[PDB]
């Protein structure tokens, strides 16, 4: 409401307060008369419709926050020319084509967030906002920076991420107190070697470019506490640049163009503790590869090349997390019983036609993914998987449940879609805390057990595409909670 | 990835009678999923657009109907094109209806534009076609890597500050547009709340402001709350899809919104024309009608 | 369907850096869980609700915890009718600086207490987490706030009940 607004800008001169929110208020046109609240320290003007800004703000010459964020400017007045007292210029979610030539002589700020405007260059006149100690420019459209980034030396965020950018200019080196430097989503081609420069360097983002490799001097950059390279063309890392970074905790090399491990040996993952290599085209994981990786627990290699597991895998004793989902893998050898701290094994789209009875050593296992192999039955050991609670078995070969599968009875999810059963074990009544059964696309499933009603907890269950034909057929077109009450009423546990 | 060769086998059937299949190879096509995959997500999730444009409604797999389209409107880069969703299921070639439309994605990324649909969803195309379709010609590995780059899909698009476009339509949670902006990805599609209703939702002249849909997912939304929306964010026109119309389009709230449908005859149970909407420099729209 | 003319609550989300107040957000309204870290400067979502069978305006402002980040924190704290006060079991300091964000809202509201609920986050990180659940009844205690656990990573614990339950404090103050 435009009432209000003139009343709230009355209601700051009557306090004479340092602080004007207008935030919110619909606000088109920002009345001249705040002209007159030359006091004010931070004003407010985020959440509006400002197309543009009315030069008496550069009458608010002691304003040290001018906050814009969520408005419609394209620019800015010239009086802000007098503001030599602002710090902090938030611009971000507006439509600015350009950075407003005055924002370039403002050279008290060292806040500036331009995101998500429309933005394609940055001039050289950057270097006039040498005290800025935070710059964000994410989300426009910059396909270059200039080398006058070099002499903003006091930057300790630079973040250009969701750009165009296809080179860093060199002189980013000398800006050497940075800490963050956010670049992913751009076109980079290459870092410069000078990266190595920003020894403070903690955060580095990468991910979402064109590199094809890393700069050795990286290694320089021992502050570093993840490396993540996801979605480049990456196939090596330099020799000696992991074992470098004493302080990483992750390292992400997925959706890249490697096809072995990264060289250097075991001490390269001495420090990590999430190793991730999905989709790549690796053919082998090396022997002995992860013997110094004591606080490794998450191995992720889905959608890669591999036919076989090292030898010495089933010493990955450190392992909790561990995908090898979309490889070729015929057999997981009996030596998988060796991963006793293991609690979730992703074993999905391989080529598995049965399970080791090592399986059953497993006793952290939490959950087990097999769905899209060619599993033709389950070890009897199966049963000794007593902390499991999700169990998938969607898209194979299955003709019965062995009847020791009751005594999983953390079971709270088993998919059995798309298989080759003809019955359901009477056991399946002991999975007391079962709370989804996927039985769909059994097209010889013809009936269902009674049991199914001890299972108290059941409350989705799928049955489409089995015929079901020794129940009723008004029960089974009625769906899932129509046959689970027939199976109460019609069966020994209706008391119960 | 050989573009320009698959565009060509993908065009080479172009005249030839209807269902004539195009066998890329499984790493040509898993090639076209990789790289629009990243080309989504390197643009805006909300995208900018400006005019001259050709906006499309549902294909649904409908591939020598979209190849009708792209002779009356021209063929890539002749014109800039917006598709609003529901590329797969229901028709009989979601694969080469798809396909195509990655390929002029990564041609063409700065003059061809993609929204997300409801159909681009594993849970709702695993049940009406395209898992099967994907199933049948190819393989599940397939079909999973067309849902990690469906996930990505931009949600919304406005062309030139004045026209809105977005597969289903308003949402009672859409207030601002950073909201949609705020929308993360790789995601998949809820089942309520903002990104559930700007695929799913439906205009009805028949309700006063919001009202339950027949669908059994998100909203309908009267006139009135078209028009309030339109004020509000000072556009000119909501451009969406998602329902089949008789005569390719239907007007609604006083044309302050268009439904778009260019999927013609859909599924052969509906005696149904398609349609484009032509924008202009002015922004000023035409309405060119796909004969069955 | 929501109803007509609803009240709104602003509800607000502070905590130190990394500790999950985003994850947490962006599960409650879109319902999926965000590996990739990316700081927070400020970002706000809005939803219609029904708590209790009352239909409510959620819109939830979600602040910066990383110092180099904070420009601006207070005013947008300065709008909040509730905080969540967010800590990671599996850092011992973002538990630490629990009293730190609560003398912050008590100041910045100027008041001597206020609608806010203790978040212990990330619990579903059982061997890595370092607060017990004991210690953050304690702090919770001390404050005279509630407390609760939450994950934000699939399947979410408590997402939805810790956003609800501070729509539940403002209402019964
Ligand atoms: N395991 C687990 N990880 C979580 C959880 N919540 C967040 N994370 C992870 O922890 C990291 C930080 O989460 P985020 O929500 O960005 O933290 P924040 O409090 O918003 N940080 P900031 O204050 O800088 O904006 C992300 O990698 C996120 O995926 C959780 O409940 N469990
Ligand atoms: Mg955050
Ligand atoms: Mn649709
Ligand atoms: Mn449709």
């Amino acid at each position: 409401s435009n009432a209000e607004v003139i009343k709230e800008l009355n209601k700051c001169r009557e306090e004479n307060s340092m602080r004007l929110d207008l935030s919110k208020r619909s606000i088109h046109i920002l009345p001249s008369s705040i002209k007159e609240l030359t006091q004010l320290t931070e004003l407010y003007l985020y959440s509006n419709k400002l197309q543009s800004l009315p030069a008496e703000v550069g009458c608010l010459v002691n304003l040290m926050t001018l906050a814009l964020s969520e408005n419609s400017l394209t620019s800015l007045p010239d009086s802000l020319d007098n503001l030599k007292k602002l710090r902090i210029l938030d611009l971000r979610h507006n439509k600015l084509r350009e950075i407003p030539s005055v924002v370039y002589r403002l050279d008290s700020l060292t806040t500036l967030y331009l995101r998500f405007n429309r933005i394609t260059t940055v001039e050289k006149d950057i270097k006039n906002l040498s005290k800025l100690s935070m710059l964000s420019i994410r989300e426009n459209k910059i396909k270059q920076l200039p080398a006058e980034i070099g002499e903003l030396c006091n930057l300790i965020t630079l973040d250009v991420a969701h750009n165009q950018l296809e080179h860093l200019p060199k002189e980013i080196g000398n800006c050497t107190q940075i800490t963050n430097l956010d670049l992913q989503h751009n076109e980079l081609l290459d870092l410069p070697d000078t990266i190595g420069n920003l020894s403070s360097l903690s955060r580095l983002g990468l991910r979402y470019n064109r590199l094809s490799a890393i700069p050795r001097s990286l290694a320089k950059c021992s502050a570093l506490e993840e490396l993540n390279l996801e979605n480049n063309n990456i196939s090596t890392l330099p020799e000696s640049l992991l074992s470098s970074l004493v302080k990483l905790n992750s390292l992400t090399l997925a959706r890249n163009c490697f096809q072995l491990y990264p060289v250097g040996g075991p001490s390269q993952f001495s420090t990590i503790y999430s190793l991730n290599m999905e989709h790549n085209r690796i053919n082998k994981i090396p022997f002995g590869i992860f013997s110094r990786a004591k606080v490794l627990s998450k191995l992720n290699m889905k959608d890669n090349q591999l036919t076989s597991l090292p030898l010495d895998f089933g010493t990955w004793t450190s392992m909790v997390e561990l995908n090898l989902a979309t490889n070729q893998l015929t057999k997981i050898p009996e030596d998988v019983s060796g991963l006793v701290s293991l609690e979730v094994l992703i074993l999905s789209n391989n080529l598995l036609k049965k399970l080791p009875h090592g399986l059953g050593n497993l006793r952290k296992l939490r959950e087990l993914d097999l769905e899209e192999n060619k599993l033709e039955s389950l070890p009897n050991e199966i049963a000794y998987l007593k902390d499991l609670q999700k169990l998938v078995l969607t898209n194979n070969q299955l003709t019965t449940l062995p009847r020791g599968i009751g005594h999983l009875t953390n079971l709270t999810h088993l998919g059995l879609g798309e298989n080759l059963l003809t019955h359901l074990p009477e056991e399946i009544g002991t999975l007391e805390n079962l709370e989804e059964l996927y039985l769909n696309d059994n097209p010889n499933l013809h009936s269902l057990p009674f049991e199914l009603a001890l299972c108290s907890k059941l409350s989705i269950m799928s049955i489409e595409n089995c015929p079901l034909s020794h129940l009723p057929p008004q029960i089974v077109a009625g769906g899932p909670s129509f046959i689970i009450q027939f199976l109460k009423m019609q069966g020994p546990y209706r008391a119960m | 990835l050989n573009l320009d060769s698959i565009i060509g086998r993908l065009l080479e059937v172009q005249g030839s009678r209807p269902g004539k299949n195009v066998q890329l190879t499984e790493n040509e096509i898993r090639g076209l999923c990789l790289k629009s995959r990243e080309i989504f997500l390197s643009q805006p999730i909300l995208l900018e657009l400006e005019a001259p444009l050709k906006i499309c409604g549902d294909i649904h797999g409908q591939y020598y109907d979209l190849l009708r389209l792209f002779e009356y409107g021209g063929f890539p880069p002749e014109s800039n094109y917006l598709f609003l969703g529901d590329y797969v299921d229901r028709g009989k070639q979601s694969l080469e209806t798809i396909c195509l439309l990655l390929a002029y994605k990564i041609k063409y990324p700065e003059n061809f534009f993609l929204l997300r649909g409801n159909h681009e969803c594993a849970s709702i195309n695993r049940i009406y076609g395209f898992y099967d379709e994907c199933k049948r010609r190819y393989n599940i590995k397939l079909w999973k890597t067309f849902t990690d780059c469906f996930n990505c899909l931009p949600i919304a698009a406005i062309v030139d500050e004045k026209i809105f476009c977005c597969h289903g339509g308003l949402s009672p949670d859409l207030q601002s547009m950073e909201q949609i902006r705020r929308i993360m990805r790789p995601t998949d599609v809820p089942d309520q709340g903002l990104l559930c209703d700007l695929l799913w939702s439906d205009p009805d002249k028949d309700v006063q402001g919001w009202g339950e849909n027949d669908r059994g997912v998100s909203f309908t939304f009267g006139a009135e709350v078209v028009a309030k929306f339109l004020h509000k964010h000072d556009l000119d026109l909501i451009c969406r899809a998602h329902q089949v119309v008789e005569d390719g389009y239907e007007f609604f709230a006083k044309r302050q919104l268009v439904t778009l449908f260019s999927a013609p005859n859909y599924c052969g149970e509906f005696d149904n024309a398609g349609a484009m909407m032509s924008v202009d420099e002015t922004l000023m729209c035409s309405f060119q009608i796909l004969k069955p | 369907v929501p109803s007509d003319n609803l009240p709104t609550y602003k509800l607000v989300v502070v905590g130190d850096g990394g500790v999950g107040k985003s994850a947490l957000t962006i599960q409650f309204f879109q319902k999926i869980f965000v590996p990739d870290y990316d700081p927070t400067i400020e970002d706000s979502y809005l939803k219609h609700t029904e708590i209790d069978n009352q239909w409510a305006i959620l819109d939830v402002l979600d602040t910066a915890g990383r110092e180099e980040f904070s420009a601006m924190r207070e005013q947008y704290m300065r709008t909040g009718d509730g905080f969540l006060i967010v800590y990671s079991v599996t850092d011992k300091a973002s538990f630490e600086h629990v009293d730190r964000f609560h003398q912050l809202i008590l100041r910045v509201k100027d008041r001597e207490s206020f609608p806010m609920i203790l978040v212990a986050n990330k619990v579903d990180l059982m061997h890595l987490r370092k607060i017990t659940r004991e210690q953050g009844k304690e702090m919770a205690t001390k404050h005279n706030i509630p407390y609760i656990e939450t994950s934000a990573k699939d399947p979410p614990l408590n997402v939805d009940k810790a956003f609800h339950d501070l729509v539940r404090v403002i209402r019964q103050q």
